[PDB]
């Protein structure tokens, strides 16, 4: 019983977290990449 | 008086690119440290 | 510096006097040191500009050779 169920808790607790991995990848390189382009309209202003 | 203005304007965002392309150099950083510990993790 | 140019940069304007009244007056219930560079009539230093200064020097200049010329 505690063989089959627990071994699976392994592959449980990696692909709920791959999920929440690519999470903070899509809103920390949206985050960043908007500073990007803040600064060149932030240029343009300067002209 | 609009030579003196318009050459300082020129000038000055002369340096903010320099600013930002030490900015946006990071950009083909950024991309590769956030990938690479997922593949290995899926490898 | 962060609102600045993302109040113009959701806007597409260069300058922030060309800013929308319905964008500007947005400004200035979360910030409210805008108000001299935006409700004001004529300042001696022109508002919003980097050369600010540098156009300030270039002025008096003028202003004294007329005051030559003319005497």
């Amino acid at each position: 019983q505690r063989t089959g169920r627990s071994a699976l808790a392994v592959l449980i607790r990696a692909c709920y977290r791959l999920q929440q991995q690519l999470q903070r990848t899509r809103r920390a390189l949206l985050h960043h990449s908007d500073a990007v382009l803040t600064s060149l309209h932030h240029v343009r202003m300067l002209l | 008086e609009q030579v003196v203005v318009l050459q300082a304007q020129r000038t000055a965002a002369a340096a903010a690119l320099e600013n930002a392309a030490m900015q946006a150099a990071e950009l083909p950083v950024d991309i590769e440290r956030r990938l690479r510990p997922i593949e290995r993790n899926v490898h | 510096a962060t609102a600045l140019t993302e109040a113009c940069a959701a806007e597409r304007v260069v300058r922030p006097h060309q800013l929308s009244p319905a964008g500007q007056a947005e400004l200035l219930l979360r910030f409210p040191a805008l108000e001299v560079p935006l409700r004001h009539p004529r300042p001696v230093l022109p508002p919003f500009d980097i050369a600010a200064e540098v156009a300030f020097t270039a002025r008096i200049h003028l202003a004294c050779l007329r005051a030559l010329g003319q005497a």
